[PDB]
């Protein structure tokens, strides 16, 4: 099965993985770990016993100062993979932000637009994405492409429903239910909302569809 | 050291046209071999579609559709290239080229024949009037393509596309139609939208620019802020047919004299401008 | 099958409001299966027997068929056909036969109605209807496997995948208030009513 | 009482033009007023003719009213459709807006046809011992698909299949005449009958079968009444035709009284078992005969 990420960043030597967890419930533990078959814990934070960094990450990673940004000092080729920033609280249980680290050459930020939407601040921006050539569509996702990172805003799996909670610091009105998944709304739009908004559609054989919409706020 | 069959992995052929499937047997300089038969067969088919014997010559399943272009009697069988006349959609598949050699044995190679059709690209304007709901304002058609052509758009306006596939005039081909839906406005009138069509048969993607056409009522404006003169200018498509001056109460006061767009005031005015779409007014307190 | 369904009554009226398009040629009222009435803007109105003593009209883009003393025999499908140049033929089919749930409102706003399905079964057909005690009018119809709205009010709806459950009503007036029924078809069926 | 008279089916051809006849039959007793003519597909109007405004068409330079004219009684709604397409095949409603008789309509089924091209060829076989195609009959680009039937006294079972033709809507019908190959069927012919609505007569295509078999040799000319000159004949049949005829005996070479003269053996005035070895491209086959003097 596919690994769902919330943020995608390129590989770097002084690479930092941002994780700003909300102040909610009875805080139990905050931890970093590399997603894989083998147990690979990086750092574990206790609200009473402080921070503990496991080997062989003890000489590669560090922290500064609700923000758990994981900084790296000379990262190796092997550090390319999926990272998790998990927050354990009562009575919620688990909060997880998955960060994907990709190769410097494989990461693309300079992508061309298809439509340019101009909107006044405070209004609701409605973004639509309809299948053009391929049908039945299995998955639909919305992304905000920045020059140094890509953030997953929405994700809907229509063939077999999956768990997706956006860790984006902005409210996005969306519904994965049948007859509602094509339209996503950004309510009370700010000047900071300006950027590239890519839509990705996945089919059965593997044929994909991309629709990039550029937003500009006055 | 060993005899190898030189042939491409895939061969792109066009529907209606005639293609040749290249298949040659490379024999080392001082190596001696005896080729007594050439065989062509389809993956899944019951038998062979073309057989060439060193003394009996060729035998074809479809003698008027197939031909051995480089195989002849009284010559060493080294080139088994087969020409296929009048390509059909049913001819798309994996083919096997065989060389019956001695004492090395039979030597085979698989060639994937792909039947294609270069689509014809057309882009036209969808002239529409002002509406609240979003309607098509541009059309991009890629007629009769195999495989169906991919149509994308580039705009400086936020318009969503609608694509619909309908079979072309020839079987196996698809006429791809793409509409560029956007809510009309006076701003997009004259502004251009580019359509990009991508296909395997093209040297590079074809770009088609289309100028948008909107039919809108007049956008009335008055200039000129003790005798003075005010002019009434309005933007519409088609251009205004008539201009009229009046007041909130009714007819013009005894000091104001007007004729169409120009109004003279001697020591609240309304300007009614009309076109094919309708009539619009502009209130001005004086 | 029909655009408006009205229950049987002694003085029942079959509403037919056609759009003011092109040049009017003829307006016709006939039972699907006898011809009731024919209106010509040049020749005039002609009502046929035995409907001559049963039906009447009140008078400009409206052709409502009223009944004096309708009998149980007058049960079936009725057609209100409009013949215009250059549009051609326009037709409104009506049928005569013998819950509040959700509630949702400022005037002149874009009111959105959503049909949330409870069943997991794949939806093939969706139809929206306005319910009144005297009549049930079909708003929009959508078939996701393989129609023109006869309702005089403008309703924006998309039939494309991922938008079929949403219908918007632009610039809502006082007359737009009432019950809005949604029907979903797979096999299995679901019904949802919304108050306005 | 007024009725619309039009044929039920109208056949047309791809790229060709066709007229859809439709006229209003009015009895000599009744008076009518036709104010409009309408043409529409099943189930948006295609063609409209008004009594004062004249004609109006949805398609440019494709539809035309062949008889309707302004200032003349609207009775013939006959419409000509130029350059027919497979998409045009369907049921069309011809309507007459009459007063005070009301609207009177009829339905005409327009059928789009395509004349198929017929070819037939042999399938060179060998004695496989299994049923294989021995003849091929093809009918390309026909709408509707053509009917292919085989006529033979040899037997066999046909395998008719169909694939879409060059034009979308046309069908290419291919029929293989499958039979277990034998020496007896070689040279003999099989006929293929192609039947289609566009043909003036069904097309008949004859195909001679080709079977590759080694020689079938037998010696004749011995009436079993030899007493102390007669000629023996080596009767052989093969495809390809024989390349050699060799006479010998089980003991070895031919005796001085037995003289070989090609495919024949002359006996001059003893017990010998003569052999006739006949060769072709497939191989050599022998036949033995015991002669007593
Ligand atoms: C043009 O119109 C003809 C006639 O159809 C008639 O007009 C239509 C507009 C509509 O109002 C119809 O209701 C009306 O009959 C079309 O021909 C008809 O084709 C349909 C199939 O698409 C036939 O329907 C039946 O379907 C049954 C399964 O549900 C099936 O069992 C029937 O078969 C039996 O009958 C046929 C003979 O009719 C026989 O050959 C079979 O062996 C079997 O017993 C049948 O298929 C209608 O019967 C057809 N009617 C006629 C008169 O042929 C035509 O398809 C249409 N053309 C286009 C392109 O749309
Ligand atoms: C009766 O005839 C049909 C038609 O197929 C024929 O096949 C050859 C003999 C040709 O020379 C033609 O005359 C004609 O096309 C037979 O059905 C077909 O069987 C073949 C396998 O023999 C199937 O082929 C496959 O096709 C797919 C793509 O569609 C490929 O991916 C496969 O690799 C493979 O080639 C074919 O699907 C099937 N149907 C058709 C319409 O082609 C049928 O078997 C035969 N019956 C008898 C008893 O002889
Ligand atoms: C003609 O042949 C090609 C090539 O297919 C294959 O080539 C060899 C490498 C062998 O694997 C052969 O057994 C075989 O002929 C056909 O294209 C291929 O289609 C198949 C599906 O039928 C593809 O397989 C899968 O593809 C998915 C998606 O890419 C993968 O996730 C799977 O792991 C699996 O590979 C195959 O990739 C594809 N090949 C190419 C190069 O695209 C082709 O369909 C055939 N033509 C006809 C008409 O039969
Ligand atoms: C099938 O074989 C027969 C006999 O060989 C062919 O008939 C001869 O055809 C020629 C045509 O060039 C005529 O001039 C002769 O009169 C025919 N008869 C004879 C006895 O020679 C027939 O044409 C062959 N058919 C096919 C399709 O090959
Ligand atoms: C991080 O890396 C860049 C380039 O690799 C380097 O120029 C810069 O000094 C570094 N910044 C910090 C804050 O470490
Ligand atoms: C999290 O902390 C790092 C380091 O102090 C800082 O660069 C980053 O901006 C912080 N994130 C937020 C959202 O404050
Ligand atoms: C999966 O569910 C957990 C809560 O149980 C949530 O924290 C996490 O973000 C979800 N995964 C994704 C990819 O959103
Ligand atoms: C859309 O904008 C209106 C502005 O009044 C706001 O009330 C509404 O909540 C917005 N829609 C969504 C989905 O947030
Ligand atoms: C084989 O034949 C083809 C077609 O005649 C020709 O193009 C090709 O050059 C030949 N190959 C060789 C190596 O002679
Ligand atoms: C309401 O709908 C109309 C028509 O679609 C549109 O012009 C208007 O901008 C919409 N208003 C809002 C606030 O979305
Ligand atoms: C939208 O796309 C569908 C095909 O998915 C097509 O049939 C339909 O005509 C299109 N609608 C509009 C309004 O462009
Ligand atoms: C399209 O319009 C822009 C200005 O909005 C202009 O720069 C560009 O050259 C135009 N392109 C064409 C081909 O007219
Ligand atoms: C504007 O002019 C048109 C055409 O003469 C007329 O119908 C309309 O009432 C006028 N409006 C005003 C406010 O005078
Ligand atoms: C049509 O006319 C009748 C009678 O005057 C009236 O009851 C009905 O409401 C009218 N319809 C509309 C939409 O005005
Ligand atoms: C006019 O109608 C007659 C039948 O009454 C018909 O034979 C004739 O072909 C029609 N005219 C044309 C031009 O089709
Ligand atoms: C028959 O003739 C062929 C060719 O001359 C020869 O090779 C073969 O040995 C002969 N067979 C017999 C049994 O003599």
């Amino acid at each position: 099965e596919e690994v769902l990420w919330h943020t995608s960043v390129p590989f770097a030597e002084n690479m930092s993985l941002e994780c700003v967890y909300p102040s909610m419930g009875i805080l139990t533990q905050v931890e970093w770990f590399k997603i894989g078959t083998q147990q690979d814990s990086i750092a574990i934070f206790s609200p009473t016993h402080g921070m503990v960094i496991r080997k062989p990450y003890a000489e590669r990673v560090y922290f500064l100062n609700n923000n758990m940004t994981l900084f790296f000092r000379n990262a190796s080729e092997d550090d390319v993979g999926y990272y998790s920033c998990s927050l354990y609280t009562y009575p919620q249980g688990t909060w997880q932000k998955v960060i994907q680290v990709v190769q410097s050459d494989s990461f693309e930020a300079a992508v061309p637009s298809n439509s340019h939407i101009v909107s006044e601040p405070g209004k609701n921006v409605t973004l639509t994405c309809q299948p053009q050539m391929t049908w039945p569509v299995q998955a639909v996702r919305w992304e905000k492409i920045q020059p140094r990172q890509i953030d997953l805003l929405t994700y809907c799996n229509l063939v077999h429903g999956r768990n997706f909670t956006s860790k984006f610091p902005r409210q996005i009105v969306s519904n994965c239910s049948h007859g509602r998944w094509s339209v996503i709304v950004i309510p009370d739009v700010t000047v900071s909302d300006s950027g590239l908004y890519r839509c990705y559609l996945q089919a059965s054989a593997g044929e994909n569809e991309t629709f990039v919409m550029r937003l500009t706020v006055a | 050291e060993d005899v190898v069959v030189q042939a491409p992995t895939q061969v792109p052929g066009f529907l209606g046209d005639s293609v040749t499937l290249p298949c040659y047997l490379q024999v080392p300089n001082m190596e001696v071999t005896h080729v007594s038969q050439l065989t062509w067969a389809r993956h899944g088919e019951s038998g062979s579609m073309a057989v060439f014997h060193q003394t009996q010559g060729p035998s074809y399943s479809e003698s008027k559709r197939l031909e051995f272009v480089a195989a002849r009697l009284g010559a060493e069988l080294r080139n088994a290239s087969l020409r296929m006349f009048g390509l059909r959609v049913e001819d798309e598949g994996n083919y096997t080229c065989l060389f019956v050699t001695f004492p090395q044995g039979s030597r085979s190679v698989d060639i994937w024949l792909r039947v294609l059709a270069k689509p014809q690209n057309t882009a036209e304007v969808q002239k529409v009037q002002l509406t609240g709901e979003p309607v098509p304002m541009a059309r991009c058609v890629s007629t009769g393509g195999r495989p169906p052509a991919q149509i994308t758009w580039h705009s400086d306006l936020g318009g969503m596309p609608n694509t619909s596939q309908v079979p072309g005039f020839l079987s196996g081909t698809v006429t791809v139609t793409s509409l560029w839906i956007l809510v009309p406005s006076s701003q997009v009138d004259g502004k251009n939208v580019t359509c990009k069509v991508e296909h395997e048969s093209f040297e590079k993607p074809q770009l088609l620019t289309v100028n948008l056409t909107v039919y809108y009522p007049p956008e009335v404006s008055i200039s000129g802020y003790n005798e003075a003169t005010l002019t009434c200018d309005a933007r519409s498509n088609p251009e205004p047919t008539g201009y009229n001056w009046s007041t909130t109460m009714g007819p013009l006061p005894p000091f104001a004299v007007a004729q169409g767009a120009q109004l003279l005031i001697r020591p609240t005015l309304i300007c009614n401008v009309t076109n094919a779409l309708g009539a619009r007014q502009a209130e001005l307190t004086v």
